[PDB]
RNA sequence: UUUAAAUCCUUUAACGAGGAUCCAUUGGAGGGCAAGUCUGGUGCCAGCAGCCGCGGUAGCUCCAAUAGCGUAUAUU
């Protein structure tokens, strides 16, 4: 909430849930056996489904 | 006739993105005048700084 | 496609006119319409319920 | 030499300065004269101000250091004014310079660099 | 191909960056912002596979070698930058700054960005001899100090055009 | 336009102590003069009926910046002794020493003798302004000069801000006191992004025993730059 | 100020086993259209100090942005030689040949 | 045509055909004899000082504050880049079809091969320095001459001395001469065809602009002649 | 409202990414061997922090 | 000019724009109406809908993609 700046990288589903109340910062999860970013748009070289 | 082109249509979006953020936050300027005042009211009872904690 | 149906049907906006008192019958008023009637009534339903 | 003109910068650095300054006439982004180096302050509209060493009087200029330490300006010398007469694009000596703020240049970077010189002359 | 679709169709985060950059850059529609962001997404993978190699390795050193050379010459990286590291430093902005577009808005041809897309459509805009007229043009480090009006445009001192031949026939 | 010279206008008193707004067809925020009658950078004054006030430039200044952009505290308060660290040529020490009155004191820093002859010419006409012409970086240089002191205010605008801060407000700094610093983004690390380098000067300054309390920006005037407050060594509750 | 046609050779070297001379020709007109052939052959024979008749020219191809056009050329000795040694279409554009129809 | 100053002119020496370049980086080629407009060359970077032609179809330009000094070869199409002292490039002329001399605004002199990129020999200083103490700063070359197929070559500054070189084997060095005696800016020097004479343009200011003005000089020109013992 | 957002873009994300790690991403990324540092690099294609 | 001849590509003379009507589409979601028709009730209401009314026949708004855009079945 203060600085803006991080990304957050978690698998715990509740915290997501809260994270996606605050705008705009990305959220990375485990998905498969690859990582996988949320909210980014520069995403690039992200698992494509 | 806006839709005709989508190259104008892009245009006047960005053109009022502009605007509908003004609301938000504030566009810097320079001191292009000698300061004479804000222009404005100045409001003593806002406080609109962020608690770190 | 439904949406498109609908679309389509609304492309012409002219609405229908409304109708004017009669001349020979212009001295009395204006010709009063559901619209103009209501307001009356509400105002009548207001009163009788406060007494 | 005067010890009144401190950052006087060495030969190297005096071939990227006024490069920097023939670059940025181009551009329309340059102020020439004593007089516009001291309205470009005023406003804050400067990165930084190119200044003669060689003026017979030094003192005519040295109000413009007072004006850039309050604005945190950086600000250098050089050896010649006539040398900084033609990379201006004007037929007479030039004693002082500004180059101006301007939003989405494409000088950024090398100006971007070239404070960061002028900062390491002050150590 | 040349762009791949978004992953995700329905995002408000890109959907401001991408509003902000045709604002910005004056662009058609979101394919012109799909092929840029594809382009650099294959650089930066080459980047980082190359980076997972080990130092000495001499195809690591001679693909490294030839990619920056490729990348300073056609202006994103700087000669000084001659690392991997600044490979995966790029942005897309860094690829739209080198258009044709918004160089000839930069050296000031043009008073602005769609009046640079009308000039280029128009066969108004010279790069050394050749006459160039498509806005996506990458311009080189070299040319770049080549962009002027062309030699038969009107403004380059050229036969004046329609509109003023016919008025001053008129008057 | 503006408040042009012989306007009728209203002085009313701000939420912080020791400020004023100017209240008229705009608004301009305003001190008391403790040198009636003098301009030190040829701001416009008001007269009022003995009385004097000078008007405020945000501009010009990074403390007005904050105030005007709504900052909660400034610990700047009548009776305080305040340590200013990169004086400059005193448009803000002015100011400052206005706010604290004659009770309180303002100890001037400044390095460089071109802007330092203009303290001393300043310091002549205000009592309470002490000018230390001599390098923020060692604080035990003019150890001799300085007692112990309430607010600690920061602009020397250096990648290394918040050592500096830290030496002396080890040195000189009392319990329960309080720090203002601005952050130039464009000053510690031009490459890294602004945003990133807020997070990491708030994290060398919990690092060092000192507790930030509060950030906010300064966009309307400048870009890219932050106003940080806090506590030294804070008493227990 | 009058814009003129000007006319480069370049290659040039002396066949004798068909008993000619050949070469490449180079012509520059910055604001007309494209020459036609005979203009080209008329400054080329008054260049060369021959007659018209023996200056057979072809394969002029224009530059991309209307600059420079590039073709090739070849002189004979005589109008004999000329007749016996080039190609008949050629010929027949000058009109020396006719081409005859042959019933199947 | 040209859009910007004019500043070099040369005939190809044997014809009509006019070669001339301008301040807006363009070179081009006239008829004189046809009045007429040929073609347009580009590539230039900065605005061109000057331009020196002779017998063969080609032309040499000093690229100013651009540092390259070109040569065209315009039938074939070409065009060679040579880098060579620091500064800005302001005078040019050819010694004979293979051989050139330049000179900046730096003090340095340099001998050129058309056929290799480095300058053959360079002169640093070549009229000296001058200056207060910690700023002294070499005279700028305003202006320089070679007599056709021979190793003389004349330079002229504001040093109140034009000097006389002599070029070494090979065009490898560079040596001093004699100094005439000359107060003022030499703006031009031309050699004589038979040799015999060297004349010099001498005026109060550079030819460019103001940035100096010499009282003492006056504005003429200088007739002098070289005279020969073995 | 913060000035890094426009809208709900973060511009001043940038290339060298801070990156908050939760104490069940750490558990989840050794069961699935999966390298902390290097799988992020693979996803983002930038140095991450 | 090209070519066996011709087309095509490249040059190039003359016409060719104010609602520049020389008029971009596909899909989604809303607003507006009479002495108009039908159905059901909780007197004056609600649903559905409305180019059709007494007489008369001489071109609303917003969103997403853009020379491209949907639907149906199976499926991952
Ligand atoms: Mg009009």
């Amino acid at each position: 909430t203060q600085h803006k700046c991080y990304i957050v990288a978690t698998v715990d589903r509740d915290l997501k849930r809260r994270i996606r109340k605050i705008p705009g910062v990305p959220i990375m999860y485990i998905s498969n056996h690859r990582y996988n970013i949320e909210r980014m748009p520069d995403d690039y070289g992200a698992p494509r489904f | 006739k806006i839709d005709r082109n989508p190259r104008v249509k892009h245009r006047e979006k960005f053109r009022r993105a502009k605007i509908r953020r003004r609301g938000q936050v504030r566009e810097v300027r320079k001191e292009e005048q000698r300061y004479s005042g804000e222009l404005s009211g100045i409001r003593a009872g806002v406080k609109k700084s962020i608690k770190l904690k | 496609m439904a949406a498109a149906f609908r679309k389509a049907a609304k492309s012409r906006q002219r609405e229908h006119r409304e109708r004017s008192q009669p001349g020979f019958r212009k001295h009395l008023g204006l010709l009063e319409k559901k619209k103009d009637y209501k307001l009356r009534a509400d105002d009548y339903r207001k009163k009788q319920e406060y007494l | 030499v005067n010890p009144k003109a401190y950052p006087l910068a060495d030969a190297h650095l005096t071939k990227k300065l006024l490069d920097l300054v023939q670059q940025s006439c181009n551009y329309k982004q340059l102020r020439k004269g004593a007089n516009e180096a001291t309205k470009t302050l005023n406003r804050g509209i400067s990165e930084f101000i190119v200044m003669a060493a060689d003026a017979e009087p030094l003192e005519i200029i040295l109000h413009l250091p007072l004006l850039c330490e309050d604005k945190n300006v950086p600000y250098v010398f050089v050896r010649s004014k006539q040398a900084l007469g033609r990379a201006c694009g004007v037929s007479r000596p030039v004693i002082a310079c500004s180059v101006t703020i301007k939003e989405g240049s494409q000088l950024k970077q090398q100006i971007q660099s070239i404070q960061q010189s002028i900062e390491r002359l002050l150590v | 191909k040349t762009y791949v679709t978004p992953r995700r169709p329905f995002e408000k985060s890109r959907l401001d960056q991408e509003l902000k950059l045709i604002g910005e850059y004056g662009l058609r529609n979101k394919r012109e912002v799909w092929r840029v962001k594809f382009t650099l997404a294959k650089i930066r993978k080459a980047a980082r596979e190359l980076l997972t190699l080990d130092e000495k390795d001499p195809r690591r050193l001679f693909e490294g070698n030839a990619l920056l050379r490729r990348l300073v010459r056609i202006g994103v990286l700087d000669e000084g930058k001659m690392k991997l590291d600044y490979i995966l430093g790029l942005k897309i902005e860094d690829f739209l700054e080198r258009r044709l577009q918004t160089q000839v808005f930069k050296l000031g041809l043009a008073k602005s960005i769609h009046h640079a897309r009308v000039l280029i459509r128009q066969r108004h805009i010279r790069v050394r001899k050749q006459v160039v007229n498509i806005p996506s043009f990458i311009v080189r480090l070299d040319s770049q100090k080549h962009i002027d009006f062309s030699l038969r445009s009107p403004y380059g001192g050229g036969r004046p055009g329609r509109v003023k031949r016919k008025n001053a026939k008129k008057g | 336009r503006g408040n042009q010279s012989g306007k009728n206008v209203m002085v009313e008193p701000h939420r912080h102590e020791g400020v004023f707004i100017c209240r008229g067809k705009e608004d301009a925020l305003v001190t008391k003069n403790l040198v009636p009658g003098e301009s030190v950078y040829g701001e416009k004054r008001v007269s009022i009926s003995k009385i004097e006030y000078r008007a405020w430039n945000p501009f010009r200044s990074k403390l007005a910046a904050a105030i005007l952009g709504g900052v909660d505290q400034i610990h700047i308060k009548p009776g305080a002794k305040v340590l200013y660290l990169g004086a400059a040529s005193g448009t803000t020490v002015s100011h400052v020493s206005d706010i604290v009155g004659p009770d309180g004191l303002v100890y001037a820093v400044e390095f460089s003798h071109r802007s330092g002859r203009d303290l001393i010419n300043l310091a002549k006409k205000r009592t309470n302004i002490i000018p230390v012409i001599e390098d923020a970086r060692h604080p035990h240089k003019y150890r001799m000069l300085i007692a112990m002191v309430d607010v600690i205010f920061a602009d020397v605008a250096q990648p290394d801000q918040t050592r500096i801060v830290a030496l002396n407000a080890h040195t000189f700094l009392r319990n329960g006191g309080h720090f203002v610093i601005s952050i130039k983004a464009n000053c510690i690390d031009s490459t890294a992004s602004a945003e990133a380098v807020f997070a990491s000067e708030v994290k060398k300054m919990q690092q060092e025993n000192m507790k930030p309390q509060e950030q906010l920006t300064l966009e309307p005037y400048e870009r890219d730059h932050a106003v940080v407050v806090g506590v030294y060594r804070p008493p227990p509750k | 100020m009058n814009d003129t046609v000007t006319i480069r050779t370049r290659k040039f070297m002396t066949n004798r086993l068909l008993q000619r001379k050949q070469m490449v020709i180079d012509v520059l007109h910055p604001g007309k259209a494209t020459v036609p052939k005979t203009e080209i052959r008329e400054k080329l024979a008054k260049m060369y100090k021959t007659t018209p008749d023996v200056i057979f020219v072809f394969g002029f191809r224009t530059h991309f942005g209307g600059g420079k056009t590039t073709g090739f050329g070849m002189i004979y000795d005589s109008l004999d030689y000329a007749k016996k040694n080039e190609p008949k279409h050629r010929l027949a554009r000058h009109g020396l040949y006719e081409k005859k129809k042959t019933s199947r | 045509g040209h859009r910007d100053a004019v500043s070099g002119l040369a005939f190809r020496r044997g014809t009509h055909q006019l070669y001339s370049t301008s301040h807006d980086r363009s070179v081009k080629v006239w008829n004189v004899a046809e009045n007429s407009y040929v073609e347009t060359l580009f590539g230039h970077q900065d605005a061109v000082a000057a331009l020196d032609a002779l017998s063969r179809e080609c032309c040499v330009t000093a690229g100013g504050r651009d540092g390259t000094v070109r040569v065209w070869k315009i039938p074939e199409e070409s065009q060679l880049v040579f880098y060579g002292h620091q500064g800005s490039i302001d005078c040019i002329h050819l010694i004979n079809e293979e051989h050139m001399v330049s000179g900046a605004d730096d003090g340095s002199v340099a001998l050129w091969g058309l056929s290799k990129k480095r300058p053959l020999a360079l002169q640093r200083e070549a009229h000296g320095l001058r200056g207060e103490p910690g700023l002294e700063q070499p005279f700028w070359i305003s202006s320089v001459a070679a007599l056709l197929n021979t190793d003389l070559v004349a330079t002229g500054s504001h040093s109140s001395c034009v000097r006389l070189w002599q070029c070494g084997e090979g065009f490898r060095q560079l040596d001093l001469l004699c100094d005439i005696p000359l107060v003022g800016f030499i703006n031009s020097l031309k050699f004589s065809s038979s040799g015999d004479f060297l004349v010099a343009g001498v005026g109060q200011e550079h030819r460019l602009g103001r940035w100096w003005r010499i009282k003492e000089a006056r504005n003429s020109v200088c007739i002098i002649p070289l005279r020969r013992v073995p | 409202h913060p000035s890094c957002l426009f809208f709900q873009y973060n511009t001043q994300l940038g290339p060298p990414y801070h990156i908050l790690v939760d104490t069940n991403f750490i558990n989840f990324s050794i069961k699935a061997k999966l390298d902390l540092v290097q799988s992020m690099m693979d996803c983002l294609y930038a140095k991450c922090i």
